[PDB]
């Protein structure tokens, strides 16, 4: 019931990989994430890169303590492993669809856990890499995550799509079809 | 399917009425269970589950850690808010409004006009349907607020209607980014 | 002027 909710520290660290994530959020959106391998802060808006600065090193130091904590809690819990969840996939357009007019398809993968997923796009049954993009893992009060993938595209009557989601919580790859009706 | 051991730490700030009321909550999670936390409303670390006593106890036994944490309400929450105030909180992106017919698939023996309000921010928004000189209250259905993830929102409001020559429909949209409301019109039969 | 962050507390290692 707060006017605003912020996570000035969404820290994640997994044994699988191993891998982790460091980002800040405000009212459910990602302000930035720290490329852990490159030690570089990646803000999500021009407005942010222009007026704010965050030292990447801080992300690395925190993540290091999380690794320290995880190992200790793995032992304390007798190695209780994470439970896989079933992802909910939803595909929709960013702008009203008008043939010939550049647009962007949005693929939302909800209730993700653990945070390990493969989100790719298909164009008329073929793998599509160009114009594809995605958010980091956004947090959820229930402690699961959600990630959003993007596909810039030219609306065509001769072209259809599918958002392909791969997660251990799925018996097999999931396909959510979409086309300019 | 490999086994995964996940750890999560969340440093969260809750704001109500500017910085009149500010609440700090740090959460330690193992997989999906928050086993320990610190909430500024109480002021001390708490084992939320039997997995946290070793943690809460360790941290509560250290004076500087308790104080330092308590102080984060200011050094972190209130601090960042100031940066949020001249950036996020003043960000304004006007919505583009569009009206288009239902198509087909049957909207329930009753046609449909779709008023799509797209790419706006912040979330606060008001959309209204008019039929000539009267406002439509019934037959209006809206999708929940939709988060695109790129710091923009979208929302769709359909109106159940029967096309009749002469009738005119308009979608009125109110958002904090515009001094005047956006008004789009659709004329039945033409 | 620069962003602040919470420091995750470290569990006691034995
Ligand atoms: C782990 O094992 C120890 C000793 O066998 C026991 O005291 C504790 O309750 C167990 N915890 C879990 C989560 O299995």
């Amino acid at each position: 019931v707060a006017d605003h909710v912020a996570s000035y520290g969404v820290n994640l660290y997994q044994s699988y990989g191993p891998s982790g994530q460091y980002s800040h959020e405000f009212d459910g959106d990602e302000e930035f994430y720290v490329d852990l391998e490159r030690k570089e802060t990646v803000w999500q808006l021009p407005l942010f890169r222009r007026f704010r600065r965050f030292d990447p090193q801080f992300a690395l130091t925190n993540i290091a303590v999380l690794k320290h904590n995880l190992n200790i809690v793995i032992k304390r819990s007798n190695s209780t492993a994470a439970t896989n969840e079933v992802p909910e996939v939803t595909v929709f357009s960013k702008s009203p669809v008008t043939l010939g007019q550049p647009n962007t398809l949005i693929c939302l993968v909800d209730n993700i856990f653990p945070p390990v997923v493969n989100i790719t796009w298909l164009s008329n049954g073929h793998s599509v890499t160009e114009g594809v993009s995605e958010t980091s893992f956004l947090s959820k009060s229930d402690h699961s995550f959600f990630k959003i993938s993007y596909l810039t595209f030219l609306p065509s009557a001769d072209e259809i799509y599918d958002c392909k989601v791969e997660h251990w919580g799925l018996d097999e790859p999931l396909l959510k079809h979409w086309e300019p009706e | 399917s490999p086994e995964d051991f996940v750890y999560q730490f969340k440093g969260m700030c809750y704001f109500t009425n500017g910085t009149e009321r500010v609440r700090l909550v740090t959460r330690y999670i193992y997989n999906r269970e928050e086993y320990a936390r610190f909430d500024s409303d109480v002021g001390v670390y708490r084992a939320v589950t039997p997995l946290g006593p070793p943690a809460a106890e360790y941290w509560n036994s250290q004076k500087e850690v308790l104080e330092r944490t308590r102080a984060e309400l200011d050094t972190v929450c209130r601090h960042n808010y100031q940066l949020e105030l001249r950036t996020t909180l003043q960000r304004r992106v006007e919505p583009t409004v569009t009206i288009s017919p239902s198509r087909t698939e049957a909207l329930n023996h009753h046609n449909l006009l779709v008023c799509s309000v797209t790419d706006f921010y912040p979330a606060q928004i008001k959309v209204r349907w008019f039929r000539n000189d009267q406002e439509e209250t019934t037959g209006v259905v809206s999708t929940p607020l939709i988060r695109n993830g790129d710091w923009t929102f979208q929302i769709l409001v359909m109106l159940e209607m029967t096309p009749q020559r002469g009738d005119v429909y308009t979608c009125h949209v109110e958002h904090p980014s515009l001094q005047n409301p956006i008004i789009v019109e659709w004329r039945a039969q033409s | 002027l620069v962003e602040a962050l919470y420091l995750v507390c470290g569990e006691r290692g034995g």
